């Protein structure tokens, strides 16, 4: 059962999949070989929600249903600084520009 | 005349829908529609060599079959059971069928949303968003090669 | 295994090598491309097509709607015509 995702820091956005079944660590293990951070010094989030380790990603609510390859759900990421964790940080995307007036 | 020129038009813009399923047969529409929502359709070659295409929708009552001629370069719903007097003609069939979509926007004929038959290119998702919002192409701040490619598909379905 | 892709404004786009060969011009290209003229908020959603266009080819799956707002679509067309996807 696939859940598609945008794991997101500042302004890096990986685009992965995994399972419902799987676990947060899982998905940092993922982050680990992409972006070479181990997985004790990642947080994962939903929304403002830290996510535990052992906890699936069904179990923190992201679901096949609403985590579709068209419209993928959001994981925050936070790395290590120093002693401590950065606050999490995702950059906006860009704005689109104005509709043409015949398109409104 | 058949106005196979046209007709060629005809059957290129048919093959862009992603919603033309080809030598489909009624049993096999019937069982691709039996559970979708109301109004759910396809195009596919009809079995009968009077017509040229067949619309299959998903009615509340179950799926169902609606054929297309194409007679003097011009595309009709079936004129046995339609009075022919009321019936519009289209030179495009795509376009027939996106007239009907947009009536029922505004047994009997209602049509909803098309089943694809594999995932569009990008470039014609953004084609359809784009006919949804307006039909002026002469006017969109696009290259004249992407206006030319807008105008191959003007269809909002 | 993975490729990043950037925009104009400088957002990394971390995908699935294999997806990103949907588009044939950075299959011909090809691990990171810069897009000069494609801001963050039209990338982002190549990358979910490219998703969206892995899963929904050769499925049995009933193929759903692919989301694109009205204030992207003449930018998304342009990129994905630049793509080649
Ligand atoms: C303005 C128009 C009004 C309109 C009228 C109608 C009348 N429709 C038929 O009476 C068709 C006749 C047909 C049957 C097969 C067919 O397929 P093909 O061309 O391949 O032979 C084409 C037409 N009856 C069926 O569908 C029954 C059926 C269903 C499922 C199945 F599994 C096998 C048969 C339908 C909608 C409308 F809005």
């Amino acid at each position: 059962m696939d859940v598609f995702l945008m794991i997101r820091r500042h302004k890096t956005t990986i685009f992965t999949d995994a399972k419902e079944s799987s676990t947060v660590f899982e998905l940092k293990r993922i982050v680990e070989g992409i972006l070479k951070r181990p997985p004790d010094e990642q947080r994962l989030y939903k929304d403002d929600q830290l996510l535990d380790d052992g906890k699936t990603l069904g179990e923190c609510g992201f679901t096949s249903q609403t985590a579709r390859p068209q419209a993928p759900a959001t994981v925050g990421l936070a790395f290590r600084a120093d002693d401590t964790f950065e606050a999490l940080c995702i950059e906006p995307f860009s704005s689109p520009p104005e509709l043409p007036d015949v398109m409104k | 005349s058949m106005q196979a020129a046209r007709l060629a038009k005809a059957l290129r813009e048919l093959g862009q829908t992603g919603w033309y399923w080809g030598s489909m047969t009624v049993n096999e529409a019937k069982e691709k529609l039996k559970e979708a929502p109301e109004g759910t359709f396809l195009i596919r070659d009809s079995s009968h060599s009077d017509y040229l295409l067949t619309i299959s929708v998903k009615t509340s009552a179950g799926p169902t079959n609606l054929r297309i001629e194409y007679q003097d370069g011009k595309f009709r719903l079936d004129s046995i059971i339609c009075v022919k007097s009321k019936l519009k003609q289209f030179d495009s069939v795509v376009h027939l069928i996106d007239y009907y979509v947009q009536m029922c926007k505004d047994v009997h004929l209602y049509l909803t949303k098309p089943l694809y038959t594999s995932a569009p290119s990008l470039q014609h998702l953004c084609r359809l968003t784009i006919n949804k919002c307006t039909g002026a192409i002469w006017g969109l701040p696009l290259p004249t090669r992407l206006k030319d490619y807008l105008e191959e598909y003007k269809f909002q379905v | 295994m993975y490729v990043k892709l950037i925009s104009s404004d400088g957002h990394e786009f971390i995908v699935k090598r294999e997806h990103a060969l949907t588009s044939g011009t950075i299959k011909a290209m090809l691990n990171e491309v810069n897009f000069r003229e494609i801001p963050s908020h039209v990338l982002s959603k190549v990358c979910m097509y490219f998703t969206y266009k892995v899963r929904y080819t050769n499925s049995s799956t009933e193929i759903p709607e692919f989301p694109i707002a009205p204030e992207i679509a003449l930018e998304l067309l342009m990129a994905a015509n630049f793509l080649d996807c």
